[PDB]
Parts: structure tokens; C-alpha cells; sequence
RNA sequence: AUGUUUUUUUUUUUUUUUGAUUUGGUGAGAGG
RNA sequence: CCCGCAGAAGAAGCACCGGCUAACUCCGGCCAGCAGCCCGGUAAUACGGAGGGUGCAAGCGUUAAUCGGAAUUACUGGGCGUAAAGCGCACGCAGGCGGUUUGUUAAGUCAGAUGUGAAAUCCCCGGGCUCAACCUGGGAACUGCAUCUGAUACUGGCAAG
């Protein structure tokens, strides 16, 4: 939910290094935000300390 | 990490007592966005081999090169075999302006902005190499400093 | 057509019969008929099951056929259903007592004719004959055989002229009679016309 | 003078979702976004150097709505000025006052704030401004005039916007339908997918 | 290419001849059809390609071919030449569907290049 | 003694590596 | 220029899709035809039609013409043993170039200034037509020429070695 408890841009992306929605599907830019997705964009366990 | 281009592929043939042998030439070129940079030529009767053997060939014998940000520390000239090659620094946002093998070449060591031009032939293992041999020649502020017994502010 | 068959050639020394059995000048022929008759009727039935060998063998007036196949599962379904139901046409082929026996082929990849038939089968459904190929090849070589060749000829990529085309991995010595050479051969008949699948697979020396 | 036909097509042509339609409805559900279009689209073989720039080029151009002319246009003008070149071509791009509008959340799409645009709906200033061209300044507000002010589609499109992250160089009001287009983007605030280098490598053919 | 010697005779520029010289700088030129047939061409092709020896308004005699498929030129039919060579000796094309030549029938592609009208339906 | 003495398109693209085999509370019963 | 009226209403084509070159399939016999350079003889992504695509768009193609690419007349910036290219060999006027030191001159050279180098155009920062083209203020530039005042390493002149 965008956004909700389970947020993107309030926590991380549930995949890892991917933007939830769609953008970054490989390893270059590690970190962009467009306003399509309102997303972070870092590792799996990233939203365990968040 | 590293990214891996096949500037050019080629079929070369060996006339025997049957007829014609037909094999494949490989023109391959790596590098890590950084100073590093090698060029691999690999043959082989199928393809897809040849162009392996050519990224293998490729990723040993590499060569470091001395970038100043995105671009060349100055004008340099290389030369090998029939390829002459003029290659210029130039301004952030410009882009590899440069032709075929090249232009590869410049792309995996990660100069972002040049002009470059091709003199003489442009056979792409001949450049590619001329290529090198210039991004090798080129030395950086430092080491010019280091070799004359100055500093960097002395030079400018 | 200069190579000789190398299951032929070895029938004598390391390579045994399919159809084992004896009779006189009278029964020889009919015999052979039969044979040729159940074969092809199995092969009918029996193609998405794997099989690669009919061994038929004949004592007493009773026909006893042996199928050498990957997946016995397929080809007896439910217990003795499948396998029963065969039985019968096989008697009616023959004229006599019908009994079927199934041997379980293990290592599907080193059986030649199997590998010979998936290719076959590849080439129907519009693969990349070559990466199919790399793949018997391949696979063959993991499962331990001491070499494979495979050849496939003719119509390649529907192109107008045909050619053949083989790979090669390990040894395969043909020359050589104590030579476990596992030999068979397939035909893909695809759009273009067919395309003959041939496989050597050789398993190793016989010392005796 | 503009793109009439199907705008999926396009995206679907290019890879990337490129915002040709509102995005209430996911773009997946709505065509083969994966897929290429026309009968030979599942086949899909490695592109040329050249042909991977024009791909780029066209993406932006589709993007934006622009026509080659303009484009070329604009690429000369962003030369022409200091500093990096696609930067600042980027830049000009963003400064069109129908890709403003849809910035600041008055047309759904880009081709719908156009239209908004062309219909005498937006103002600059307090003056009219029909053009979808006008490059927009640092400082100037740009309202929803009086008459404009009551369509459900602006609503709608603002509403779109909000779910849809807020761009840093600009200030909306949606109460008041009057943004400020504070100052120019940095490359930085822009998508980073879009390669401004391979686009101008292609005019310095 | 020594300097003194270059002063004493500078560097000659290769002066390239036009190619379509019974043009003379025109786009095209209208052109009487003294003669109409057809031509083999020369190793490997084979056909029966149709020409025309046109004499031109500027005096000259060129012969020009002509393109799609059928025409209805004849002896003394007013025609517009536009150069381009067929790859012996034709140097130019008749412009259908201008003055005398018509358009090619049945034409659905390409239709500008063989003064086709646009289909109605 | 001698060979430009029957030419016609019987046509140039790989795999690529880069990532893993996936199951939370409640209550009841048994073994030691 | 502004306001009001009605109703998606009156408003999209051209070239191309063998490689170069962005875009592929099916159906019609070295013919008909294509072609800028390098297909067609019965499975043509190359001819013609279709469907599908690509590129431009109130234009789009073709032709002609110029520069470019062409470092393919190479001042910047090429060459000449075998690829085109060293006179058959010499002497030698004009011409080009000229070892080393000091002095002097100040022609070349360099520096600064003055005059001029029309306006428009080009380029920079601005302003005005809703934007743009267009118009427009100020600057820069117009790489030069002339004159005056210096500098004297280098080249030249003159004088001595
Ligand atoms: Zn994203």
C-alpha cells in the first residue's frame, strides 16, 4: 500500500535493488526515486532495521 | 563488473584439398569503466566459440590508463599499422564523439567525453589497437610531474 | 557410403541379437514378418514412452518380447493394465501366446537411440538443432560416457542447401570390434523435408 | 503536428513505460508491455549501435510529445548554451509549460495538459499562454484560469499527481490550481534511465 | 609538397565532371521521344529494358529509360527527363506522370515514384 | 606447339550470468 | 487582441523495411521489373500486391546543385625501394636556405596606443511581439591595413672578427 503500514518510499523496496513497480532491473543505479514509484532502492534485509 | 564488447565478428576461410575451410574471428574489447582496458581477438570454426575465446583472451593481459575525471588528460595521437588515430579530450556532456572500433574501445574504459577521429584505415583490430596503444601512451599531470623532479603546481 | 553399421558389424563380439531365436527355412520368413509386425506396432504405441530396445525371443510356440525403455511407469501405467492390454494385440500379431516383459533403462542420456529420438523430437518443435546437439553431447559426457559422436544431416534451419553437420566429444573408436559402441539413428520430419539424427555413444572396451 | 495514434504502441516499441496514459490502471494490464509491437514481436534480436541512440532518442521524444524539427531544435539551443549538453537539453524539455502543467498535476498525461494548455485553460503570469512550447522561467506561476477551474478532469489529474511523487523544483497548491515553477531541474531530480548522452551522440553524427 | 614549391605552383583541385551534362543544371528537361524500344543489359542480367532516345529542349540527343511497368510513350510524345543512370550509356529517367507520360497502372507503393494518383474508396 | 576457352552468387551472429530453490500464532494429546 | 455560440465536430499523408540503414512476413518465374553502391532461372524479408512495422509529418519523396565525409591536392594535414611517384648523370644563373663571436641598426618579429575596419549579418547578455521564427538595445567580433611610441631573443641589413 502507497501509502500505508507496508510503504515503499517510508521504508524499501521488497525486492532487492528494484524498484517495487519498474525501474533498475540490474546493478548501475543503486538508489534513483522517480514519482511513478515513490520507492528506495537497496537490499532485502534494509526494511528488517528500518 | 566488468563490461565486455565484440566490436567486430568475421569469417575467414583456409582453402584445402576439398575446398574451403571456413572459420571465425572475434574482435573483442573489456574493461571496468576505469583506466582498465584489453582487447581479445579469438577464432574458432563456430561463432559464439570464437567470440569467447576472444573475451577470454580479452580479460587477461589488460592495460591501465590514466583518466582525469570522464575525459583525457590531453591531445593524443596513436598509431598501429595501417590506423592512425587522433583522440582529444573534451568538455562533460559532449560524449564519445568517435567512429566504430574506437568508439568501443572508449566506452568500456570509461572516457565519457571525447573527439576522436580515424585517420588513415579504420580495419577494426588495426584502430582498436591504435586505440590502445594512444589511452596507454598518455601520461597524467603526476607522473609528469614525478618524471621531471617538479610538482603538480609547477607544471599546472 | 563408406562407413560400416557398427551395431552390424559387432554382432558376432560384444554386441548381441534383438530377435533371438531358431528356426528352419520353412518358419524363418514368417517369423521375421511377425517380428517386423510387433515392432512397428510397439513403436506406434510406445513413442512418447521412451523405448529404445524390442528384444523378441521366442520359445515353444510363445512369443516373448522385452522392452528396454526409460520410463516403464508410461508404458505399464497402472499395474499390469497397460502392460496386459499390449500383451494381447501383440498375441493377435503373432499368432501365438504373447508374453511382455519391461527392462527399466537406466541413463536415458547414455542410450544412443533415445538420445538419437529426443533430438529428433527437438527438431520437430523448431529448436536450434546445433544448441541441441551441444546438449546430447553434453549430457552423454556428464553421465560418463567414455566418448559421443552425433550427426545431423540435411534441410538444417530450412535452408535450401542441405548439409550435415556433427559433434564430437571423447573418443569413439569405430575400428576397433571390442568397442562397446552404442550406434542408432532417427529422422525428424519437419517442414522443410528430414532431417537424420545419427549417434554413437561409445561405453567403453569389452576385454574377454 | 502531433502523435494521433496508439500510445502503447510506443511504449511497448521502446521497453519502458514512458506515462502516455494516466496510470489509474497498471500498464501490464492494459497491453504486452514486455512484448514488441506487431506480428513480429516476440522475436527480438540484439540492436546496432546506431539503432540503440535512435531507440533513446525517439523514447525522449515520445516522452515529452516532441517532433523531430523541435527536437533537433532544441539539441542545437542546448549546444549552443554552457554547460552539459544533454543536460540542458533535458532541461529545455522539462521548461515546455504543458510538461510544467503535468509536472504540477493539472492534465493526467502529458498530452492531456497539452491539450489543456492549447484550450486557453493555463496562465503564466496572469496572462494566457497557449502554446505547449512556451519554455516556462524560474519564478513564474502558472494557474488554471477562472473558467478552467471547474473541470472534473483537473481534479482527477491532481488527484493522479498526489498518489504520484512530487517533483522537488516545483510548489503546487491544489486548492489554490497555481504552482510556481521555482527554477530549473537539476539532472539529478530527472529519471535516470533516460540516456541524454546517446541522444546527443546522435546529433553529433 | 615543399612549401617553396607549393608557392611557386599551389595544389590543383580535382575539377569532377557532372555526370547528367544534357541536363545543365536543371532538375529536369523536357525532351521529344525521337525513338521508343527496348535493350539488353549488359553481364549477368537479363531483360528487355525500355528506352527511349529523346532529344532534348536544350538540342541534345540522350536516351533515357523508363521505369515501372508499361508505358504508353510512342514517336513524338512530350516527355520530362530527371537524370539518374541506369547501371551502357543511359544517364537519365523519364519522369512518369509529367507532360506525355502517364502514370503506371495498378500502382499501390511507392505511387509518387511513378506518378500515381491516390486510391479512392 | 598451345591455353584467363563455359562463367551465374551453390551468399558473413553468439548465448549472456546475475542473483534462489521458498512455510507464522492458538489449543489438544504422547515419549523421556 | 478579447468575449460569446454550437458540436468531435471541418482537418494525414509521404517515403522506406536485403546489407550499408531504423523497420518482416505471406501471396503472385533472369520474365515482368528493381537499383545510390554491393536481387529475379518456381519456397524472392531485394520485383509487384497485401498485412505488419520504421522514419519524417502538412508535408513527404525524387532530380539538380554546393560543402562535408575525402588526411581523395594533405597550410593545419599525404606521399615516391616493391602499390601512382626520384630527372640517366652532372655543372650551374635566378631563386630558397645559411657555421660562429662582438657591435650597431630596428626591416621582419613582439608589445602598447591612435585612426580606420559602413550598417545589417554571425556570436554573447538583454528587451519586445502569448511562444517561436521575426523584430530589437548594448557588447564582442570584423583575425586586416596605416601611423606613432617602445622591446631587441630570434631572422634580416651594415661593420669588424
Ligand atoms: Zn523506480
Amino acid at each position: 500500500e502507497r501509502d500505508g503500514l507496508f510503504c515503499a518510499r517510508i521504508f524499501g523496496p521488497v525486492k532487492d535493488y528494484e524498484c517495487l513497480c519498474g525501474k533498475y532491473k540490474r546493478l548501475k543505479h543503486r538508489g534513483v526515486i522517480c514519482e511513478k514509484c515513490g520507492v528506495e532502492v537497496t537490499q532485502t534485509k534494509v526494511r528488517r532495521e528500518r | 563488473e566488468l563490461q565486455e564488447k565484440l566490436i567486430a565478428v568475421n569469417r575467414v576461410s583456409k582453402t584445402v584439398k576439398g575446398g574451403r575451410i571456413f572459420s571465425f574471428t572475434a574482435l573483442t574489447v573489456v574493461g571496468d569503466g576505469n583506466g582498465r582496458v584489453g582487447f581479445g581477438y579469438g577464432k574458432a570454426r563456430e561463432v559464439p566459440a570464437a567470440i569467447q575465446k576472444a573475451m577470454e583472451k580479452a580479460r587477461r593481459n589488460m592495460i591501465n590508463v590514466a583518466l582525469n575525471n570522464g575525459t583525457l588528460q590531453h591531445p593524443v595521437k596513436g598509431v598501429h599499422t595501417g590506423s592512425r588515430v587522433f583522440m582529444q579530450p573534451a568538455s562533460e556532456g559532449t560524449g564519445i564523439i568517435a567512429g566504430g572500433a574506437m568508439r568501443a574501445v572508449l566506452e568500456v574504459a570509461g572516457v565519457h567525453n571525447v573527439l576522436a577521429k580515424a585517420y588513415g584505415s579504420t580495419n577494426p583490430i588495426n584502430v582498436v589497437r591504435a586505440t590502445i596503444d594512444g589511452l596507454e601512451n598518455m601520461n597524467s599531470p603526476e607522473m609528469v610531474a614525478a618524471k621531471r623532479g617538479k610538482s603538480v603546481e609547477e607544471i599546472l | 557410403g563408406q562407413k560400416v553399421h557398427p551395431n552390424g558389424i559387432r554382432l558376432g563380439i560384444v554386441k548381441p541379437w534383438n530377435s533371438t531365436w531358431f528356426a528352419n527355412t520353412k518358419e524363418f520368413a514368417d517369423n521375421l514378418d511377425s517380428d517386423f509386425k510387433v515392432r512397428q506396432y510397439l513403436t506406434k504405441e510406445l513413442a512418447k514412452a521412451s523405448v529404445s530396445r524390442i528384444v523378441i525371443e521366442r520359445p515353444a510356440k510363445s512369443i516373448r518380447v522385452t522392452i528396454h525403455t526409460a520410463r516403464p511407469g508410461i508404458v505399464i501405467g497402472k499395474k499390469g493394465e497397460d502392460v496386459e492390454k499390449l500383451r494381447k494385440v501383440v498375441a493377435d500379431i503373432a499368432g501365438v501366446p504373447a508374453q511382455i516383459n519391461i527392462a527399466e533403462v537406466r541413463k536415458p542420456e547414455l542410450d544412443a537411440k533415445l538420445v538419437a529420438d529426443s533430438i529428433t523430437s527437438q527438431l520437430e518443435r523448431r529448436v536450434m538443432f546445433r544448441r541441441a546437439m551441444k546438449r546430447a553431447v553434453q549430457n552423454a559426457m556428464r553421465l560418463g560416457a567414455k566418448g559421443i559422436k552425433v550427426e545431423v544431416s540435411g534441410r538444417l534451419g530450412g535452408a535450401e542447401i542441405a548439409r550435415t553437420e556433427w559433434y564430437r566429444e571423447g573418443r569413439v573408436p569405430l575400428h576397433t570390434l571390442r568397442a562397446d559402441i552404442d550406434y542408432n539413428t532417427s529422422e525428424a520430419h519437419t517442414t522443410y523435408g528430414v532431417i537424420g539424427v545419427k549417434v554413437w555413444i561409445f561405453k567403453g572396451e569389452i576385454l574377454g | 503536428a502531433r502523435y494521433l495514434g496508439p500510445k502503447l504502441k510506443l511504449s511497448r516499441r521502446e521497453g519502458t513505460d514512458l506515462f502516455l496514459k494516466s496510470g489509474v490502471r497498471a500498464i501490464d494490464t492494459k497491453c504486452k508491455i514486455e512484448q514488441a509491437p506487431g506480428q513480429h514481436g516476440a522475436r527480438k534480436p540484439r540492436l546496432s549501435d546506431y539503432g540503440v541512440q535512435l531507440r533513446e532518442k525517439q523514447k525522449v521524444r515520445r516522452i515529452y510529445g516532441v517532433l523531430e524539427r523541435q527536437f533537433r531544435n532544441y539539441y542545437k539551443e542546448a549546444a549552443r548554451l554552457k554547460g552539459n549538453t544533454g543536460e540542458n537539453l533535458l532541461a529545455l524539455l522539462e521548461g515546455r509549460l504543458d510538461n510544467v502543467v503535468y509536472r504540477m498535476g493539472f492534465g493526467a498525461t502529458r498530452a492531456e495538459a497539452r491539450q489543456l494548455v492549447s484550450h486557453k485553460a493555463i496562465m503564466v503570469n496572469g496572462r494566457v499562454v497557449n502554446i505547449a512550447s512556451y519554455q516556462v522561467s524560474p519564478n513564474d506561476v502558472v494557474s488554471i484560469r477562472e473558467k478552467a477551474k471547474k473541470q472534473s478532469r483537473v481534479k482527477a489529474a491532481l488527484e493522479l499527481a498526489e498518489q504520484r511523487e512530487k517533483p522537488t523544483w516545483l510548489e503546487v497548491d491544489a486548492g489554490k490550481m497555481e504552482g510556481t515553477f521555482k527554477r530549473k531541474p537539476e539532472r539529478s531530480d530527472l529519471s535516470a534511465d533516460i540516456n541524454e548522452h546517446l541522444i546527443v551522440e546522435l546529433y553529433s553524427k | 609538397a615543399t612549401v617553396n614549391q607549393l608557392v611557386r605552383k599551389p595544389r590543383a583541385r580535382k575539377v569532377a565532371k557532372s555526370n547528367v551534362p544534357a541536363l545543365e543544371a536543371c532538375p529536369q528537361k523536357r525532351g521529344v521521344c525521337t525513338r521508343v524500344y527496348t535493350t539488353t543489359p549488359k553481364k549477368p542480367n537479363s531483360a528487355l529494358r525500355k528506352v527511349c532516345r529523346v532529344r532534348l529542349t536544350n538540342g541534345f540527343e540522350v536516351t533515357s529509360y523508363i521505369g515501372g511497368e508499361g508505358h504508353n510513350l510512342q514517336e513524338h510524345s512530350v516527355i520530362l527527363i530527371r537524370g539518374g543512370r541506369v547501371k551502357p550509356g543511359v544517364r537519365y529517367h523519364t519522369v512518369r506522370g509529367a507532360l506525355d507520360c502517364s502514370g503506371v497502372k495498378d500502382r499501390k507503393q511507392a505511387r509518387s515514384k511513378y506518378g500515381v494518383k491516390r486510391p479512392k474508396a
